[PDB]
RNA sequence: UGACUGCUCCCUAGCAUGCUACUACCG
RNA sequence: GCGGUAGUAGCAUGCUAGGGAGCAG
């Protein structure tokens, strides 16, 4: 906290890697041997030696990952289309990338039309689209971290939100693992920067070997490895007309962070009936087991949803560290006191300040999260819980203590601010007390910076708890945003659901004999995604009949809503699924002479097997 | 599955039983023949069934030990690529002013930030309009980084060479404005 | 891990794990090999070993394959599979091969532990590979034997020819001069520093070497051994007399610098190879110097076998050929480096074997064949990929330092396949014109070897001198002494006032030391120096056994010396085939 | 992928392996174009060999056709049906095909070294499109042997219309006047370079 | 040029378990 | 007379592996 507020005096061309001179072989090296970070001053790493033979696969893939040399071996850059500091140009030409237009399924189009719909003043409408980007795209949008700045905290208070959020992440466990236990997914990505060029991951993952994997995860816990983040491009359907980039890691900085927290990640992802549902799915009941378990027994129960804006290009880096702190806690067993610095060193000179590479060229991070290291969606957890935690502690702590009626409620305030301004050490009682105070009277349901919360009605009211006037103050004074009301709701009934989680609206239909809640996403998005498409993937229905069977499977709870269009949505889609399979059979009997059989075929055109994904009794 | 061990007695067996049955003997020829025949066939069948396991375990050893040297052979030449790269890229550094700043270090460390600055040979200016190239680098030589450079190319955003003749106010929206000019170090 | 097996070309995976270089063999082959010899240990992607936690069991007729792992009897699971069975071990490509009938004599050479002379017999008796094969295991072996030496413990020394150093415990005195040559590393802190590339006089130590360094302390004194790179090419390629001089370019004029050498291009420029069967000082050293004029647009290789004998490599090169038409390699070890280093583009290079610069030509010449073995000829050829050569040599010199023969004799048939290839079918060449030397050695080995196609040039005098002397021969370490030497020397500088400038061969090199030490001759190796000998020269006895006089040791030896060739008879040599003039001690 | 083999009168998407033009030819009639002489390997979509890695099989004779992949003899998982059999070859249109009565077209005039005056006869008692197929092959047989010779080559220059000329690695020469047109490339390093247009007699 | 997670549908191959069936051996 | 055992066929259940696709943060 201290050196936050003193790094802003001195002058910016020195910090980072610091590098030095090495020979192997006799001949001259330049590598990188320590860091010098704004928050953690100076590192130095502990197993360097200058003069060695010839170099071993592990020493060529941190060498090759390191941006000393590249930066080295490169030319001055001075680039005015951005605020940010810039280091060097790898090559002699600047590259601008385009993004394309979308592909226009006409048949589709067609058969909605001859069907009723699109229709002028009708309440479904398209507002999904591809839209393009021109060359200068990538560099404008990387500019947007020019919103992080640096953010002092109140230290007192943070040293007790975080033992509260600690004590929300309690029913978990974790750990290191060896590198034959590691479950990876998809071996067919991209690997990062230097990397990209020789293959993917799977050419990494079987060129290394089991004891070469463990010698380079035990590297890292007595050194610092800066490596080097790719930024792309998306190319995906959205109603906004902004381009989205997201962040390629490099595969040295995956490849052990994923030793370093699969098994808590794993098994935070397993757990049901926690604040953190990340792991849930929504067939089969689990829609109405989330929100009858979010409603608990909470007595005046209303609903309560926000926003964050610039929410990854703008968190403090504090934040961040507290958050790999906390994700940090479980290895008190596995891991001494200098690995475990290390280990945050590491992290945070990989994905939290490092030399990105955008176009041709490199540049410095400010700060912020990298959206794409190997644990972002659990970050952004801990970070939501640490917000609402502090709200709840401004709402409570700013209140006139004269008027409160109730004496337990005094007490506890009283008891509050001693802890906060008058106790150095943890007081473990009130920390139970105050948890237990939070879990009754604000419930909360978390998903990666989504969230929804039952509170106290009367207690919000009376100001015991924490309200949308506490959230805005908060991240006003501590996340440099203004967080407007327009983008937040509030829900009196409870037989409505909330009004948006996760894209997805809620209503309270009855099924067998008995009522449950089922979501149902905007209609639009659906007729979007059966209208516009890259090439080969549709314009021919035929050769794709199981996309459609998925979006008519993620569009039948549209059958019970009041509105009538919603309901032909996904009857038109369950025609055209008849249709193309129809096509099918004749248009191959006619020209060869294949003679196909329509054996249970004909359960894709009716809506029982539609049905049965919204029943509890998980057949898969 | 027909020249198995065991298939000539079988076979044997078989047929002397057939022809006993076929001479039509008494009916204890005919309770050996059945039981003999049943050991036979019982005999036969799980020679027939082990030496079926034991080719496709076989089989399956095959597969996994050429994939394991495919595997080792991409490794090699990943690896000769990896220390190809690194040694061309070892010869741009400038070896004397690098060393000349490195000894000037009391202990042999510097930020990687200011080797760039301060040994590179050409530097890139990428300028968004003409009011900031005005400001930045007008005329054929500049100073920046308490250095002189001199101009020595500039080209647009298409990658085509452009004159600073027609640099100018009015000719400005006629040009593909995200230039980029290269330039080398005075002296 | 996958390649060709060294009888049958066809693919595999096995590696045979008894034999030192670890050959690829072919199934039916690894079997035939295993079988029939003492090779139970076989090699593959994975080793052929017992993984059973706590066994220990290498044989490869032993284990059982179960599950993913190999097993042996005491732990092979109920769905076990031999390994060895059917007379083919279990790999890669196991139905894509045709076997071999050549296992018996790669049997031998596998088998071979280099002890006597049938060795070297079916070491130049094979087909190629297994000729490839037996060059580089014999190479392998003779360097494990000299690197089973110990480490020279020096901690001070006292002077320029002076020196106190000290073996190890168990280890005895290495060979003697540059033929090992002596290169160490000492260290100071933490890793080896630089010492110098030396050899060693007697035991007094005078340096021999080319340097001199502040020596003391922490200095290691080592025989380094290198590790063997394995051959690519065969021992020669080959060659068909072409009709075409394709790129060869006989100029408009006669670059006469010698006569005959006209038709040395003549017959030179069609073979794929030739050689230079030259007699000491008979055109052995600068018809390759014509050659580099009268096919000037010809990229012309020199090459050696020694960084000794580069003396007519790199004089008359630069003497009278054009200073930038030549070019210089040499490592860095002490040698002529008078032409440029670092030059990719030149007609004319001159260096050894040792190391050169990966390129491809159409002219070589290589000299020094008599101590040549099939590997330094296909590294030749490996390196050099050219149209024609000319292998620069004569049988009637002395052999490699083959110390590992100690019963046989290494014959001239027996130097290399080049050495006897232009001995069965006739050389590619053959001179007859000495250059400055009277008939002593024309009579001497034109009645031995060169069979009387050179007479003589030069008048003989008959002022060399043999006498009747026989010596006495007595054995102390690796090397001996002759008290018929040390007085010896004295009684045949009695009065004879001809002889005090001349020049001392060395069968010992001790013995040479001594005499340097007591009376003071230049001491004269024996291998390594055709060249260097002087106009007068001293043939000492300095022995009686086989160790060097059988025939093929002093038939350049009567050259060294040109009029005043004392050449006594020492020991059972060709006392009674000429004429020599004598003089008896008082 | 779908062309059109017309003597049968029947779309393909067959074609012979080892063979002049990758010659098109249905079921029944690939399978005649396989039994009348030797061209054990065809192309179709996708190339018929066993899909296990390390396995090796050119023969299509002996392959099957298993999990949406095809498989083999020596190695051999026989779960299928053989991909050769019932007097066609497995492919589509195996239901729409004809067949031809004139067995040996492909067999007596595409099995030579197309140099015989045999095979212009045979293509002048053609139809239209078969005598195409024939005058098309003719020009494919010019290049393909065309493109066995020598490339010619200047080292040194001398003074224009009286140079020096060495050649190739043992080819021969064709014919010797401004019939073949020298008309080559030049190299600096890597890449080709403007020459122009010669001839040598 | 294509990041990190979570959930779901479809097709093929193998393994394990269970149900039924057909022969044969043994008591 | 009943049970056990050994192969063979069909059917069902859950995992692992491979491929194609959909949604969400
Ligand atoms: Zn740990
Ligand atoms: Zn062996
Ligand atoms: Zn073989
Ligand atoms: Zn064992
Ligand atoms: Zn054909
Ligand atoms: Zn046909
Ligand atoms: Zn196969």
């Amino acid at each position: 906290n201290f050196n936050v507020l003193f790094s802003t005096v001195f002058p910016p061309t020195s910090f980072g890697p610091l590098v030095r001179k090495i020979f192997v072989d006799g001949v001259p090296f330049v590598v990188s041997t320590g860091y010098h970070f704004r928050e953690l001053g100076v590192v130095h790493n502990q197993d360097v030696n200058l003069h060695s033979s010839r170099l071993s696969f592990k020493e060529l893939l941190v060498y090759a990952a390191d941006p000393a040399m590249h930066a080295a071996s490169g030319n001055l850059l001075l680039d005015k289309r951005t605020t940010c500091f810039s280091v060097a140009a790898l090559t002699n030409n600047v590259a601008f990338q385009t993004v394309k237009p979308g592909n226009f399924n006409k048949d589709f189009y067609d058969f909605a039309v001859s069907k009723g719909f699109f229709k002028e003043g009708s309440s479904v409408e398209l507002k999904h689209f591809f839209f393009a980007q021109d060359g200068n795209a990538a560099i404008s949008d990387y500019d947007y971290y020019r919103y992080n700045l640096p953010t002092m905290c109140d230290i007192r208070q943070l040293l007790f939100v975080v033992e509260v959020v600690d004590k929300y992440f309690d029913c978990y466990d974790g750990g290191c693992i060896n590198a034959n236990q590691v479950i990876v997914n998809n071996l067919d990505k991209s690997a990062g920067f230097p990397f990209n060029k020789w293959g993917k991951a799977r050419l990494y993952y079987d060129s290394m070997s089991y004891e070469d994997q463990d010698a380079l995860f035990a590297y890292t816990k007595r050194n610092v490895i800066p490596t080097i983040t790719q930024m792309n491009l998306k190319y995906a359907i959205s109603a906004k007309n902004r381009a989205r980039t997201v962040a390629g890691v490099s595969i040295c900085s995956t490849m052990t962070n994923r030793q370093f927290h699969q098994k808590l990640l794993k098994s935070i992802a397993a757990t049901r009936g926690a604040t953190v549902v990340i792991g849930t799915s929504k067939f089969y009941g689990g829609w109405h087991n989330m929100l009858k378990t979010v409603y608990s027994d909470v007595e005046n129960p209303h609903l309560m949803g926000w926003d964050y804006p610039k929410c990854d290009r703008a968190m403090p880096n504090m934040l961040r560290i507290m958050a790999s702190l906390v994700l940090a806690r479980k290895h008190t067993t596995c891991c001494s006191l200098s690995h475990r610095f290390y280990r945050l060193a590491n992290e945070c000179a990989q994905v939290l300040s490092e030399m990105v590479m955008c176009g041709g060229s490199l540049y410095v991070k400010p700060g912020g999260t990298s959206s794409g290291d190997a644990t972002t969606a659990y970050a952004n957890s801990v970070f939501n819980i640490c917000q609402a935690v502090t709200a709840n502690v401004n709402a409570l702590l700013s209140t006139d203590g004269n008027k409160i009626a109730d004496k337990y409620v005094r007490n506890l305030q009283h008891r509050l601010y001693e802890c906060l301004y008058r106790n150095r050490d943890v007081d473990t009682d009130f920390v139970n007390e105050f948890y237990a105070y939070l879990r009754k009277h604000f419930s909360m349901m978390i998903l990666s910076d989504d969230a929804v919360v039952c509170f106290n009605s009367t207690y919000a009211s009376q100001g015991l708890v924490a309200s949308i006037k506490n959230f805005k103050s908060v991240l006003y004074y501590q996340n440099n945003v203004f967080m407007s009301e327009a983008k937040c709701w509030t829900e009196t009934d409870l037989t409505k659901g909330p009004h948006e989680f996760c894209s997805q609206h809620t209503m309270l239909v009855k099924q067998g004999d008995d009522y449950v809640y089922l979501p149902y996403p905007d209609p639009s998005r659906i007729l979007g995604a059966g209208c516009f498409v890259d090439d080969i993937v549709k314009t021919d229905g035929t050769l794709m009949i199981e996309r459609f069977v998925s979006l008519a499977i993620d569009a039948y709870p549209l059958t019970k809503h009041p509105n009538q269009e919603y309901a032909d949505v996904f009857h038109l889609y369950l025609q055209y699924i008849r249709k193309l399979h129809d096509e099918l059979t004749g248009h191959m009997l006619d020209m060869y002479s294949v003679m196909l059989t329509n054996d249970n075929t004909s359960r894709y055109w009716e809506p029982e097997f539609y049905e049965a994904m919204y029943t509890p009794h998980t057949v898969l | 599955f027909s020249s198995l061990p065991s298939y000539a007695a079988f076979a044997t067996a078989q047929e002397a039983y057939e022809q006993a049955v076929a001479n039509g003997d008494s009916e204890v020829v005919l309770k050996k023949l059945k039981k003999s025949l049943n050991v036979a066939k019982s005999e036969f069948d799980r020679d027939a069934a082990m030496q079926r396991k034991l080719e496709k375990m076989a089989d399956q050893a095959m597969t996994q030990m050429y994939k394991q040297a495919r595997s080792e052979d991409k490794r090699a030449k990943v690896t000769s690529a990896m220390q190809t790269m690194l040694f061309t890229m070892l010869r741009k550094l400038d070896n004397d002013a690098l060393n000349n700043i490195i000894n000037n270090a009391r202990d042999g460390c510097v930020p990687l930030n200011i080797i760039p600055l301060t040994t590179a040979a050409k530097l890139m200016v990428v300028i968004p309009d003409y009011n900031t190239y005005k400001n930045t680098c007008d005329g054929t030589t500049f100073t920046y980084a308490s250095a002189l450079w001199e101009i020595q190319q500039v080209v647009d955003a298409d990658s085509k060479i452009v004159q600073l003749s027609e640099i100018s106010m009015d000719n400005s929206p006629n040009l593909a404005w995200p230039l980029i000019v290269t330039a080398l170090r005075a002296n | 891990a996958v390649g060709a097996c060294v009888l049958c070309n066809s693919q595999t995976s096995l590696r045979c794990g008894a034999c030192i270089r670890r050959p690829f063999l072919c199934c039916k082959c690894c079997y035939d090999h295993v079988i029939s010899t003492s090779h139970k240990l076989v090699l593959s992607v994975n080793p052929y070993v017992c993984n059973a936690p706590g066994c220990d069991v290498t044989d490869v007729t032993q284990l059982y394959l179960g599950g993913m792992s190999y097993y042996c009897k005491s732990h092979k699971p109920p769905i076990s599979f031999p390994l060895c069975a059917n007379g083919q071990v279990f790999g890669l490509y196991k139905n894509t091969c045709v076997g071999s009938d050549n296992v018996t004599d790669f049997n031998a050479i596998a088998t071979c532990d280099w002890t006597n002379a049938g060795d070297y017999i079916l070491a130049n008796t094979c087909t190629e590979r297994l000729k490839l094969f037996a060059a580089e295991t014999l190479k392998a072996t003779e360097e494990t034997f000299k690197l089973s030496y110990g480490i020279a413990t020096v901690r001070e020394v006292l002077s320029d020819r002076e020196l106190h150093l000290s073996w190890e415990v168990g280890k005895p005195r290495p060979p003697l001069n540059r033929n090992y040559v002596f290169t160490g590393y000492r260290v100071t802190k933490n890793s080896k520093v630089q010492i110098g590339e030396y050899t060693f006089e007697k035991g007094a130590v005078v340096y021999r070497g080319t340097t001199t360094y502040k020596l003391n302390v922490g200095d290691y004194f080592v025989l380094t051994s290198h590790t063997v790179m394995p051959l690519s090419a065969p021992t020669l390629v080959p060659q068909e007399h072409y009709v075409r001089i394709t790129g060869l370019y006989p100029t408009l004029n006669i670059s006469d610098e010698f006569s005959s050498n006209v038709a040395n291009y003549q017959k030179v420029g069609m073979q794929k190879y030739s050689t230079l069967q030259g007699p000491p000082g008979t055109g052995k050293s600068h018809f390759a110097i014509g050659l580099a004029l009268y096919y000037p647009s010809a990229r012309i290789v020199y090459t050696a076998c020694s960084h000794a004998a580069v003396d007519a490599l790199c004089e008359k090169a630069l003497k009278y050929l054009p200073i930038d038409k030549c070019s210089r390699i040499i490592p860095a070890v002490e040698c002529f480096d008078k032409f440029k280093v670092n030059s990719t583009l030149e007609q004319y290079v001159f260096c050894t074997v040792n190391a050169l610069p990966e390129t491809t030509a159409d002219i070589v010449v290589f000299d020094e064949i008599s101590m040549a073995t099939n590997y330094d000829l296909s590294v030749v050829n490996a390196r050099l990929r050219a149209k024609h050569y000319v292998y620069i040599g004569d049988p009637a010199q002395l052999p490699a330092p083959r110390t590992l023969l100690t019963k046989g004799t290494l014959e001239p048939e027996y130097f290399n396949s080049v050495c006897r290839l232009m001995k069965t079918i006739g050389p590619d060449m053959f001179l007859g014109t000495c250059r400055r030397c009277p008939a002593e050695i024309v009579d001497t080995v034109s009645a031995l070897v060169y069979d009387n196609k050179l007479k003589a040039h030069k008048d003989k005098s008959a002022q060399c001198f043999k006498m009747f002397y026989k010596g006495v021969i007595t054995h102390d370490v690796s090397s001996a002494i002759n008290r018929p030497q040390i007085g010896v020397v004295r009684e045949f500088l009695t009065r004879n006032p001809a002889w005090r400038k001349a020049v001392f061969i060395s069968p010992y090199n001790s013995q040479n030391a001594v005499a340097s030490k007591i009376l003071g001759l230049p001491t004269q190796t024996v291998d390594s120096s055709q060249g260097s000998e002087y106009d007068y020269v001293i043939f000492t006895q300095t022995t009686e056994t086989a160790h060097s006089c059988n025939v093929n040791r002093f038939n350049v030896a009567i050259t060294r010396a040109k009029v005043g060739i004392l050449c006594i008879m020492s020991d059972r040599d060709l006392y009674d085939k000429l004429q020599f003039t004598s003089l008896e001690i008082p």
